[PDB]
């Protein structure tokens, strides 16, 4: 988890925080989408156009 | 002229020197990298 994220206590020098914020160690201890819906307006016993694959020009009934 | 030559070590390896528990003791935890996600965050943005 992004617990056990801790500030480091060291004001080394080689690297400098400007303001109040310290520089973030970002470590952990070493021990371890979408519905794809049916199409409304598409009821029981709507007449349709067919327009892919086998059959293209082709109504048909739901 | 010739002197015979020492070493700088005493040991011939390191291993034994770090896994020692006088070593170990002192020593902090060790560390591994978290890595983040790439996502809601807040409890409640609706109050807005």
């Amino acid at each position: 988890e992004l617990l056990f994220i801790s500030p480091i206590a060291k004001k080394d020098i080689k690297r400098p925080s400007w303001r109040g914020i310290p520089r973030i160690s970002f470590t952990r201890p070493a021990v371890a989408a979408k519905a794809v819906e049916t199409r409304a307006n598409l009821k029981v016993g709507t007449v349709v156009i067919i327009v892919g694959g086998e059959h293209q020009g082709k109504r048909a009934v739901v | 002229r010739f002197s015979l030559p020492r070493s700088i070590m005493t040991n011939a390896d390191i291993e034994a020197v770090i896994t020692s528990d006088a070593v170990q003791s002192v020593l902090n935890e060790k560390k591994e990298v978290v890595p983040l996600p790439k996502c809601l965050s807040v409890g409640a943005c609706e109050d807005w």
